[PDB]
């Protein structure tokens, strides 16, 4: 059982088992390069690697840059080892995550804090290029020392900005971490309340779906938890009132994400 | 603990110095588990 890793300037306690291969899985501590994510069992390997490795960012393409955060798009087929290493890293903090080596069918979006020293990984989500159910996120993770800062909700918003450009709806693929579960609920609720506040709730479920790329099922689910939807005997109807929306946007429970995605800062289109 | 945590540790580079960090090494080490994963999915 790997009890902790050293990556960049942090030693982080592992939350869960991760199948680092062969003998690496038996080590009580592993050392990861914060840029290329290669794992090592010996401190000296790490320290030598520090001065040798010339990576100061994820591989792949920087597709987002706003202030000190950038997102890098990494295709599992172009940078297989990096992505395998990312998944093994993720699994240390992800209970329910199940593939980590068959990365070719995935694209990975790596969230980074950028300083003069480089672009530092703080989290990611993976996305199955060809989802038969149209899942727009497979797994999502903020690394522990960066949690509680809105990075999870940023990545979730980001996944929908991609879906919007693809002109489709999309939903995360079960299962999600419990923290992911709460970030989705919070992000969906805010997004829908923002719209129902500004449109005076005069739109259909389908409309909302088109405006946000949140699937109709997930919109309905969110509106139910908000007590703002009713099954008219054939279909779901939005039942919103000024009181409901105001006293929801008030309770600090529902707050704007501290970090939001600026479409103008996203330079990306789907493949073609 | 029941509540995993983290801490600031600095390590200095080692300039003039057992594991091979070549991509080659990783692809070899990972090759089989990839196949295993592909099969289980199939
Ligand atoms: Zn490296």
């Amino acid at each position: 059982y790997v009890d902790k890793i050293h990556i960049g300037n942090y030693e982080i306690d592992a939350w869960y088992f991760s199948p680092f291969p062969e003998d690496y899985g038996k080590q009580p501590k592993l050392w990861l390069c914060e840029y290329c994510l290669k794992y090592m069992k010996y401190e000296k390997s790490y320290r030598f690697h520090l001065g040798q490795c010339q990576w100061r960012q994820p591989p792949g393409k920087e597709i987002y840059r706003k202030s000190n955060i950038s997102v890098y798009e990494v295709d599992g087929k172009d940078h297989k080892i990096y992505c395998q290493n990312l998944c093994l890293l993720a699994k240390l903090f992800l209970d329910h995550k199940t593939l980590y080596f068959d990365v070719e069918p995935f694209v990975f979006y790596i969230l980074t804090e950028v300083d003069r020293q480089g672009a530092h990984i703080v989290g990611y989500f993976s996305k199955e290029k060809e989802s038969p159910d149209g899942n727009n996120v497979a797994c999502i993770l903020t690394l522990p020392p960066y949690q509680r800062r809105g990075y999870g909700k940023f990545l979730i918003a980001f996944s929908y900005e991609l879906s919007k450009l693809e002109s489709t709806v999309g939903s995360p693929e079960k299962p999600l971490s419990d923290l992911g579960k709460l970030s989705y609920r919070s992000y969906w609720s805010w997004v829908l309340l923002e719209i129902l506040r500004d449109f005076r709730g005069t739109l259909s479920i389908k409309d909302l779906s088109q405006m946000t790329s949140i699937t109709q099922n997930d919109i309905i689910s969110t509106l139910q938890s908000l007590n703002m939807v009713k099954y008219w005997k054939g279909q779901h109807v939005i039942c919103v009132t000024p009181k409901l929306v105001e006293e929801h946007l008030k309770s600090a429970q529902y707050k704007k994400p501290p970090i939001t995605v600026d479409s103008v800062c996203l330079k990306w289109a789907p493949p073609k | 603990l029941a509540v995993p945590s983290w801490r600031d540790h600095s390590v200095e580079p080692l300039r003039d110095p057992l594991e091979n960090l070549d991509d080659s090494v990783f692809s070899k080490r990972h090759a089989k588990l990839e196949l295993d994963e592909k099969r289980r999915k199939r």
